[PDB]
């Protein structure tokens, strides 16, 4: 057995470059708005969102207009807005302002959330803190914003077959097989993920 | 309001050393503690002082503690800007609001409102107090300075005002409008609500709601009537407005949802219907003056406690500090 | 489904739509 | 073979010559090729319709159930395979191919009386 060394230390050089020089995403999140496309990437954006991006605000940028940076508020996706009745938004707990972005924006930020007009406890990172679908909730109409008031058959075959099985083992038994949706939730797709979960660029 | 502050407590009293500190901090890209902030702000002491320490501020606000500029620091920069020219510098850091990071949303302000007072200057006020409505406020009496201040400006200010500047009214008119216990309150609220209304239907809904503390929900003229018929059940400008209004891109409202544009009529009646009930049942400036000669008992107690407050956290960091110090 | 989703739906894809029919047949010849 | 944590599946596979499709349906790594190998094979279906008008499929479930149980997702076409067995609901894309199917039918009805 011979050692590889020199693949060990270019390894590790490359764990310290990316410890190191990193993109500060003031860099990696920005936007060239005329021609919809990004720096330091030079991928373009989906046309599902361009109107979006153009005539709407990042989170971290709205909140930089506050003092604390807005630590103890609410604030809103637009998204959920256009699609739930219910009243759907997150209140901060923290933020984490990336500085080297002249007007300060785009960074992290966080607390805790309630999708549909349901609270959690426990404050995780949020997602979408980049993204350009985003209002602020004003404290007057705060507490008016805010305001909130099983079983299936088995698919053809496999019942047959349970029934089948039944029969085998001696019992006739009329009450017929079935399954409950009511352990298997259904957190829609517009649900938010986790920050800690997702691996940055 | 001065000589309550004026005992600041010593510290150094060298600001080139300090300056070169921060050079130093920068130069090598690590953080700066706000204690040192703090005691730049303090030692200024002439117009190119004021000017570094301003920029120092901006460096702050761009660095790994952009959070950490204590109100306390904002509120000494105030006091320095004050007893020097006050009204061109601090004005220009409030507008850039998100560079300086002074987010002083406190007796600051009101303290500002009225040196700006004192000295005449319109314009300036005006501008101020529309920071202020952007900044998310008015807990405390200095609303009732802020809708006189804006009262004034309209016995001046009166044109097609635009855009901008329409809204910024609204705003102002709004957010300090929350006056429950006078009908003047309710007026402005109203007033507020149909310069909104106008913004609204010439321009767009997303015009008014951008960057205000406002709600994207479309209606604010029905608002507004609302409003007024609380009044009764317990002027004139809205009513050009609906005039001028009733005279001869994406979408956020729905098909279903009904356009505002095809409800004019109704509303004009509407209106008028209340107006009536008004006259059945039964100056502004003027009003606003009569509040202001009433009222107006004051937060000494509150803001000396502060103070207090601040004393003891400046002293517990130099503690720190000198925890540290001994540690090396 | 109900008149409010469908209105939902135009207004998130504006300029992408398309006119549709309510249910289909029952039968195909 | 060690992939980056490709997840198991459940999958068709070509194991025909040109113009004689037959399949081969079979628990296998996401991150493996079309007909290289595999977990364990399971029940062969054939797709071209053979002496007089069946095409036959084959389905161990028992070891389907298990594979399942196990974490093996399933493509599309499987789904659709399961759904029209009975096994699984019919998957609703099916369903929706079915209703504009129907749509199209009424739609050329409705051309020839016209042109009639």
């Amino acid at each position: 057995v011979r050692p590889r060394l020199i693949a060990e230390l270019a390894r590790r050089v490359r764990a310290l470059r990316e410890q190191l020089n990193r993109p500060r995403d003031s860099q990696l999140y920005a936007v060239d708005y005329e021609t919809l496309t990004r720096p330091f990437s030079g991928r373009r954006l989906p046309v599902r969102a361009w109107a979006d991006v153009r005539r709407e605000s990042r989170l971290l940028q709205l909140l930089g207009r506050l003092p604390l940076f807005g630590l103890g508020r609410l604030v809103t996706r637009k998204s959920w807005l256009w699609q739930h009745d219910e009243p759907c938004y997150w209140r901060l707990t923290r933020v984490r302002p990336d500085y080297t972005a002249q007007n300060l924006d785009h960074g992290k930020a966080w607390g805790i959330l309630t999708f549909k007009g349901k609270t959690e406890s426990e404050a995780r990172e949020i997602e979408h803190v980049m993204y350009h679908d985003w209002r602020l909730v004003p404290k007057h109409e705060e507490e008016a914003f805010t305001a909130f008031t099983a079983s299936v058959p088995y698919p053809p075959l496999l019942r047959a077959m349970i029934i089948a099985e039944r029969q085998k083992n001696g019992d006739t038994s009329t009450e017929e097989p079935m399954l409950n949706v009511q352990r298997i939730r259904m957190e829609p797709w517009d649900y938010p993920a986790k920050q800690e979960d997702k691996g940055r660029a | 309001d001065s000589h309550k502050w004026e005992a600041r407590e010593k510290e150094h009293y060298c600001l080139a050393d300090l300056a070169s500190l921060m050079d130093k901090t920068f130069e090598r890209k690590l953080p700066v503690s706000s204690l040192t902030i703090s005691r730049l702000i303090d030692n200024i002491s002439s117009r190119e002082e004021i000017d570094h320490a301003e920029y120092y501020l901006y460096k702050f606000r761009h660095s790994p503690n952009c959070w950490y500029l204590r109100n306390w620091t904002i509120h000494t920069w105030i006091r320095q800007c004050l007893k020097y020219d006050a009204q061109d510098k601090a004005l220009y850091t409030l507008v850039n609001k998100v560079q300086y990071g002074i987010f002083p949303d406190n007796f600051t302000f009101n303290l500002l409102m009225d040196s700006f007072i004192k000295k005449e200057n319109y314009k300036d006020a005006l501008s101020v107090v529309f920071e202020v409505m952007m900044q998310e406020a008015f807990e405390v009496p200095s609303t009732q300075l802020l809708s006189l201040y804006v009262l004034f400006h309209c016995l001046a200010k009166k044109t097609d005002f635009s855009w901008e500047e329409e809204r910024n009214f609204g705003a102002s008119l709004l957010l300090p409008g929350l006056k429950q216990k006078n009908s003047v309150g309710f007026s402005s609220q109203l007033y507020g609500y149909a310069l909104l209304g106008k913004v609204e239907l010439q321009q767009g809904l997303r015009a008014v709601y951008h960057n205000m503390p406002l709600i994207w929900k479309p209606g604010y003229l029905d608002r507004a009537l609302q409003v007024m018929e609380k009044v009764a059940a317990s002027e004139a400008l809205d009513v050009l407005g609906a005039v001028l209004k009733a005279l001869t891109k994406l979408v956020e409202q729905l098909d279903i949802e009904e356009t505002e544009q095809s409800k004019l009529p109704q509303y004009l009646e509407r209106f008028k219907a209340l107006h009536s009930k008004l006259q059945a049942l039964g100056l502004t400036t003027q009003l606003v003056k009569e509040k202001l000669s009433t009222c107006e008992a004051e937060d000494i107690a509150t803001y000396e406690q502060n103070l207090q407050q601040w004393h003891l956290d400046l002293v517990q960091l130099i503690q720190r500090e000198q925890q540290q110090r001994e540690q090396a | 489904p109900p008149e409010r989703e469908l209105s939902r739906l135009r207004r998130l894809y504006q300029g992408h739509l398309q006119e549709e029919s309510g249910p289909p047949p029952e039968s195909m010849p | 073979k060690a992939y980056r944590g490709g997840h198991l599946t459940i999958r068709l596979a070509l194991g025909g010559c040109t113009n004689r499709p037959f399949y081969r349906i079979v628990a296998a790594h996401n991150k493996c090729p079309r007909d290289g190998r595999f977990v364990e094979q399971l029940g062969s279906y054939d797709p071209l319709p053979n002496s007089h008008g069946e095409k036959l499929v084959a389905l161990n479930l028992d070891r389907i159930r298990h594979w399942i149980g196990c974490g093996a997702h399933l493509s599309k076409p499987m789904e659709k395979l399961l759904g029209l067995a009975g096994f699984f609901p019919l998957h609703p894309m099916m369903i929706t191919n079915a209703e504009r199917l129907r749509r199209k039918r009424a739609r050329e009805v409705l051309l020839a009386s016209q042109k009639t």
